[PDB]
DNA sequence: GATCAAGCTCAAGTACTTAAGCCTGGTCTATACTAGTACTGCC
């Protein structure tokens, strides 16, 4: 993301989500976690043809 | 033993090949279009690195350090300026696979001095 | 095979095979005549490829290469191989499965 | 000066309010209109070439000025009449203006008889207009015009009425043009290859794409081609430089290679020369490319033309197509080169093809620029034929009666009525899709769809990268919004503050750059390429420079001073490959960010001051941007931005971050787009549940429109008591969710009661319901008009009579009036009359040809309209009404992808209760909360809870940190309740306590259209098909269930032979045939005079009855068709 | 005994067939040039 910086490995910037739904996510966990989401709803409907 | 570089014909600026002149048995450069010849100097040829021994300073640009998105730490100093802030970032170059060495730079202008821990 | 559905309004439509069909014998009897009375040949030859042509799309469209018979708005025909080439065909559309 | 921490959550949401109230919704659909009418047409007109036809006098034909004029519309007695929005919504007709161009003949004979002859305003057709657009009638109007006008003030516009439909275009994406994008395929022959899709500036529309591929390792070296248009065969790079007109080696080195001190690129590139050298001439190399040339080469004389104008027309044509610009050619086809050389030795990343900011959106403008222009080549092609038909027998011609502007208007109005964007011939060459029908359920539905993305990638594509959420999506698009069928990822939405690029012309800056140090292309030397920086423009290579650093400060400054370089220009300084990337096209998806300058930002207090009183000193966004605060990034220079997430992060930390930040985020919810800015407290569930909601959310009821009663739309759901959410994000003030909401607050309890609420099901409180809970209306439009098509047959309204009229229905026609057209408050049933209308034929005369209602409605006629459509004949509008019950089956769902049919309804007194007589409106089972963790749900409750007991609305603002579930449960601590929500209820049939304390409390639900009254369907014998004698297909024909194949498999499995016969045969196509016992065809049977023969074999006494399918039977009958002889043997 | 011709085998290139099920709504449906066909003023 934008946010970050180059060359970052840390776990924020490779979408480790610290914070538990209750807690809240922050901005960038909640589109990471939105990518994770993406890929199941792909293979969800992706699956099916086969 | 470095690279080979290309040479150029002085009448039509076309490449020269490498032959030998079977008669004094002595490498020369001649050109494929005109009848141009030239006495070679490094009798080499060809030459391919396969191990891929790449210095990539010398890929590295001291203008790299104009980049706002690149991080900048104070805990190696230039040794050319002894400046304190320096950016480091990986290789990230393709055929590198230990990319993971870091390569800083200078933030200093004028200096831009490359090098690496 | 190919029944004559009225349209929205009262004009009775024809059905695609039917239309074919009606291409055929158009150039079969020009045909018919053209080797009925001298025509050069020149003529015959052309028609026999015409006619090869229509009786070739009639039962089978996806020709490689070749044009798919077309009709009204640009559509192309629905030859009697896809009446029954796959999905929503009559072996797998009406025959294996169907309405009840 | 600064604004402080506990003023910053103030301060950027007065910023967005403002940024709402300047922009707008639908501002990317009103601007690309705009910018579409004001420059695309005009530039057309001027690009068409003036048609010079002689027979010797001779006509140029010049056309040269363009005026769209308002809408209008002539009625038979032709009086320009000024036609409003809602008159074409009912009239069905078409909002558009017509377009009048000057025309300029020339006649030029001889003896110097020379003149010409002007045309002013030379109706060449009509162009539908974008409602709200400038040259809408609606534009400028204020909320109480559009009230009187019968207009909805909410309603954003950004769409057109064709036929009296709303008709939306749907941004289509496709790859950048004039780019270099360098991939590598897997499989394939090239190892890299180096595409370049080229298109003029503002012209020629198509994009010649050109490759430049590399041949894979496996041969001496690895050969560079170059797969030219017009041309079916690969060519090395070599013979295309010399073809260029550089025939020396070093000087085509000196084009590609910008350092001769690089061995690795001269051995790299080696092997190309080496297999190309033979040709050492400009004409050898073309006579080459035109022997390559898809034309045959009759002559080398015009095999060498064909190439030479191919190389200068085809090849790179946003570099130039004019003559002597091959230097132009030669340096951009050598960057091509040198990045694919960067590429194959990897000191450059391969493009990515996902990545936004190589990619554009193309909207109405641009589309509708391709359709004009190629529908306006068309036009001239007429009036060329036309005027050659004429001048051929030595006359004169009448352009205007050359001129046929059906043309120009029904191709725009078929392809914005039927999607084929195209010829109307070209059904096959048009991509469909596009101009889809608005969305009229509810006001979110209605914004999607006017913000809505399309990916051409084709749902029948199995490759999840293109449908994976890219990262360069965010803040461009919504991570959340997307259909969840068989398009996941392809269809996005926009997200709130994400505009897409209009477009600009790149002069000035052309002028800039070259009035500053840039030194141009064609004036440098190849040696002074290799340490300056590169400068493209729009894609184009326009020269070089020294200090880039303090020329990209200055662009930047007169950016942000709207200065030369306004604000939708893109300005990417790549720095590692030395590279200034300017970018003016249109499609480029940005979004506003505060600029940060040391680590401290531009948008002081005063701004937020003057923002506040935006109603008086009427300083504005624009005021905003203007003061060089606010600045539009793009997806492609984010790469290059350094974002500050929060005014926080610029602050100074124990450990610094970044301390170098250059931008920063307005507010981190503006990334969710329209239906997902709805979801309160979207950061606590899992993104699958946000995606169902921002999919639902278009599917709830509620008002979608406040001249709902003034609209004859097809389909309409209306809900009788629509509330605002009690727990409300801050975005649904500028979705306008607070005025046009569609749900209710519901006194929701998460338990197990009856277990009528299990596997995802809810319960309902009759009483509720009694009072009007979720109670809606259903309001359906049928249209019917009396069409003269001919004298034989003509139609009429009329109430049938059974004494003249012969297709009347049992159903009876009273409820008509003598008019034929049913009158309003009037209760009609499934199958009743609602127009009677008849149509003359050649029990006699006449057959009847009303319009029933469709079956299974039972509504009550809501009004009736009768007008002229365009034609001048009747045409009558019924909008029949429904009052729809909440009842078992009808689906509500949460803000949270809490979606379920009412299981049961219990009564108030049937239903649990804490110690206060407050009974819960709707209870679901606690179940569905575990799995799917929606647990935004639970704290929606609370918040909601917390809201009512205080008498406020809940801020369910995504990403805030003052707001808790801690704090929500210390407020609700305050007013007497549990602080976790729980309370105490009693079992409504016994009164007995609950062990268990149930969770209960406020939550916002919706109401779903679908209902199980549309839904329900039964058949018994019913109507059948007339190919095959088999069920017909909806529940609008009564037709039957498929008995797929996957059933008739499963009644394999359970051997139920009996039952798959009464199926597949008894219960759908069941027939009898007669066959010859020899040969098995079928035969002639004739039971009424008992004679069966088979012609074939002159047999008449050894025939058989089979029993089998009708479609068996018609499957038989088409193999003969095809000459099979399928003999069915009985023996 | 060696060379040439014919036959057989192997590899590469081109063309053809399939892409889950069933279920609900909506909108839209060829120009384009043409000759004849009648009307209707004009004389
Ligand atoms: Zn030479
Ligand atoms: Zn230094
Ligand atoms: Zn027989």
């Amino acid at each position: 993301l934008p946010h970050f910086i180059k060359d970052d490995y840390g776990p924020e910037s490779r979408g480790f989500v610290e914070n538990s739904y209750l807690a809240g996510l922050t901005p960038t966990e909640f589109f990471f976690h939105a990518m994770g989401g993406r890929e199941g709803l792909i293979d969800t409907a992706v699956k099916t043809a086969e | 033993p470095g690279f080979v570089g290309i040479r150029f014909c002085q009448e039509c600026n076309n490449m020269l090949y490498p032959k030998e002149d079977k008669e004094n048995r002595i490498l020369l450069y001649a050109c494929r279009n005109c009848d141009y010849q030239q006495e070679a100097d490094n009798s080499c040829i060809y030459v391919n690195k396969i191990t891929h021994e790449v210095d990539e300073l010398t890929q590295i640009i001291a203008d790299v350090s104009q980049d706002p998105t690149l991080p900048r730490t104070e805990d190696h100093p230039c040794q050319k300026c002894g400046h304190k802030e320096a950016v480091f970032f990986q290789s990230h170059s393709a055929r590198a696979e230990d990319a993971m060495r870091l390569y800083y730079v200078c933030t200093a202008p004028h200096c831009g001095h490359r090098w690496t821990e | 095979v190919r029944p004559a559905v009225v349209m929205q309004g009262s004009a009775r439509n024809q059905d695609d095979l039917t239309h074919k069909l009606a291409d055929i014998v158009k150039i079969n009897n020009q045909l018919r005549r053209n080797e009925q009375n001298g025509a050069a040949a020149h003529v015959i030859a052309e028609d026999v490829k015409l006619l090869q042509f229509h009786v070739a799309t009639m039962v089978d469209n996806e020709l490689p290469g070749l044009p798919r018979a077309m009709q009204k708005s640009g559509r192309p025909l629905k030859s009697l191989k896809q009446r029954l080439k796959g999905k929503e065909g009559r072996v797998r559309g009406n025959l294996m499965g169907k309405r009840v | 000066d600064e604004i402080t921490p506990d003023l910053w959550q103030e301060a950027c949401w007065i910023v967005i309010s403002s940024y709402f109230d300047e922009k707008g919704l639908v501002r990317q659909q009103l601007d690309s209109f705009d910018e579409f009418i004001q420059m695309s047409v005009q530039r057309i007109v001027e690009d068409a070439p003036p048609i010079d036809l002689q027979a010797p006098p001779r006509y140029l034909l010049k056309f040269e000025q363009i005026y769209l004029s308002k809408p209008t519309h002539w009625e038979r007695d032709g009086a320009p009449s000024p036609m409003m929005p809602n008159e074409a919504r009912l009239r069905n007709l078409t909002y558009s203006a017509p377009l009048y161009v000057d025309i300029t003949k020339t006649v030029i004979k001889e003896g110097e008889e020379q003149l010409q002859t002007q045309h002013q305003k030379t109706f060449i057709g009509k162009i539908p207009i974008m409602l709200r657009s400038t040259y809408c009638l609606l534009n400028g109007l204020t909320d109480r015009d559009l009230c009187e006008l019968n207009e909805c003030p909410l309603d954003p516009g950004g769409y057109f009425i064709i036929n009296g439909s709303e008709k939306v275009l749907i941004a289509q994406e496709k790859m950048a043009t004039n780019t270099v994008y360098v991939f590598a395929k897997k499989d394939s022959k090239y190892a890299y290859t180096g595409e370049c899709r080229s298109c003029l500036e503002n012209s020629s529309r198509p994009t010649s794409t050109i490759w430049v591929s590399m041949l894979a390792r496996g041969a001496i070296g690895q050969r560079i081609v170059a797969t030219l248009p017009y041309i079916k065969q690969e060519v090395p790079i070599i013979i295309v430089f010399r073809a260029l007109g550089f025939v020396s080696d070093r000087d085509i080195l000196e084009h590609i290679i910008y350092d001769f001190e690089d061995p690795e690129m001269m051995e790299m590139v080696k092997p190309s020369l080496d297999e190309a050298f033979v040709i050492q001439e400009q004409n050898v190399a073309l006579n080459f490319i035109g022997s390559r040339g898809a034309k045959p080469g009759v002559t080398k004389e015009k095999r060498i033309k064909y190439a030479k104008e191919v190389l200068q027309k085809e090849m790179l044509p946003h570099v130039g197509v004019s003559d002597f610009c091959e230097t132009k050619k030669a340096y951009f086809l050598g960057y091509m080169v040198h990045r694919l050389l960067l590429a194959a030795l990897g000191r450059r990343e391969l493009d990515d093809r996902d990545h936004y900011g190589n990619k554009r959106l193309d909207l109405a403008g641009p589309l509708l620029a391709f359709l004009f222009r190629g529908m306006f080549k068309n036009l001239l092609k007429e009036v060329r034929i036309y005027a050659q038909k004429f001048i051929d027998r030595g006359k004169d011609f009448n352009l205007e009666l050359a001129i046929k502007t059906r043309i120009i208007s029904d191709g725009l109005k078929y392809s914005l009525a039927t999607g084929n964007w195209g010829d109307q011939k070209k059904a096959h060459q048009a991509r469909a899709g596009v101009s889809q029908v608005l969305n009229r359920l509810t006001f979110a539905s209605t914004l999607s769809h006017l913000r809505r993305l399309n990916s051409p990638i084709g749902r029948d594509g199995k490759l999840a990268k293109p449908r994976q959420l890219h990262n360069t999506l965010w803040g461009m698009v919504c991570p959340a919004e997307t259909p969840e069928g068989h398009a996941v990822g392809l269809v996005k939405n926009l997200a709130l503050m994400a505009y897409i690029s209009v477009g600009s012309q790149p002069s000035p800056i052309l002028e800039f750059l070259e009035e500053w140090s840039m030194e141009n292309l064609e004036e440098i030397s190849p040696a002074a390429i290799a340490d300056a920086t590169k400068i493209f423009v729009n894609g184009c290579w326009v020269g070089i420079h020294k200090d880039p650093e303090q020329l990209m400060n200055t662009l930047r400054k007169l950016r942000r001073q709207m200065d030369i370089i306004v604000s939708e220009v893109s300005m990417i300084r790549d720095i590692r490959e030395r590279e200034i990337r300017i970018y003016t096209d249109a499609g480029r998806i940005c979004r506003p960010l505060l600029i940060v300058e040391k680590q401290k930002l531009l948008l002081k207090k005063r701004h937020i001051d003057q923002l506040k009183e935006r109603e008086y000193n009427n300083y504005s966004w624009q005021d905003l941007v203007a003061s060089g605060v606010v600045e539009y990034i793009d997806t492609l220079e984010e790469e290059t931005v350094m974002l500050a997430m929060t005014p926080d992060d610029l602050q100074e930390k124990e450990v610094a971050y970044c301390s170098t930040y250059t931008h920063c985020e307005i507010h981190p919810s503006m990334i969710l787009g329209v239906c997902a800015s709805i979801i309160p407290f979207p950061d606590h569930n899992q993104s699958p549940r946000n995606t169902y909601q921002s999919a639902m959310g278009k599917q709830a009821m509620g008002v979608y429109i406040t001249n709902f009663h003034v609209r004859m739309d097809t389909l309409a759901h209306v809900l009788y008591y629509p509330q605002k959410p009690l727990v409300t994000t801050r975005s649904m003030e500028y979705l306008r969710f607070r005025e046009l909401p569609a749900g209710i607050n519901s006194i929701v309890a998460i338990a197990s009661y009856t277990g009528y609420n299990q596997e995802d099901s809810v319960i309902m409180n009759r009483s509720a319901v009694d009072r009007g809970f979720f109670r809606s209306v259903f309001y359906r439009s049928y249209k019917e008009q009396e069409s003269k098509k001919g004298f034989d047959q003509e139609e009429v309204f009329e109430k049938p009579t059974r004494e003249t009229c012969q297709g009347m229905r049992h159903a009876i026609y009273d409820k008509l009036d003598d008019d034929g057209l049913i009158a309003p408050g009037v209760r009609v049933s499934g199958d009743d009359v609602i127009i009677g209308k008849t149509v003359t034929l050649p029990r006699y005369t006449k057959r009847d040809c009303s319009t029933f209602l469709r079956t299974s409605e039972t509504g009550i006629v809501d009004q009736v309209m009768v007008t002229l459509n365009q034609e001048g004949y009747k045409f009558c509008k019924i909008r029949v009404r429904s009052v729809r019950i909440p009842q078992i089956g009808d689906k509500f769902a949460s803000r949270h992808g809490q979606k379920g049919t009412c299981g049961i309804q219990y009564r108030q007194e049937d239903m649990p209760f804490t110690c206060e007589g407050i009974t819960p409106d709707i209870i679901i089972n606690p179940h569905a909360i575990p799995s799917r963790m929606t647990i935004g749900h639970l704290i929606e409750c609370l918040q909601g809870k917390v809201s009512a007991n205080k008498g406020e609305i809940g801020d369910a603002t995504p990403f805030n940190d003052a707001v808790n579930v801690q704090k929500i449960s210390n407020l609700l601590s305050d007013y007497g309740y549990h602080l976790r929500g729980n309370e105490v209820l009693y079992n409504g049939f016994t009164g007995r306590k609950i062990t268990s304390q149930i969770f209960i409390g406020p939550t916002y639900y919706q109401r779903l259209k679908h209902m199980v009254d549309d839904k329900i369907h039964s058949r018994a014998r019913g109507p059948i098909q007339i190919l095959n004698r088999q069920p017909m297909e909806g529940r609008s024909r009564d037709g039957g269930l498929r008995f797929g194949e996957m059933e008739r498999d499963c009644q394999i499995a359970h051997g139920a032979a009996q039952f798959l016969r009464e199926r597949l045969f008894e219960a759908s196509d069941p027939y009898q045939v007669h066959v010859c016992n020899l040969c098995g065809i079928m035969a002639i049977a004739n039971t009424r005079t008992h004679t069966y023969e088979c012609r074939g074999c002159r047999n008449k006494t050894q025939i058989s009855l089979v029993r089998m399918p009708y479609a068996c039977k018609l499957l038989f009958q088409e193999l003969m068709s095809m000459s099979i002889a399928p003999r069915m043997m009985s023996v």
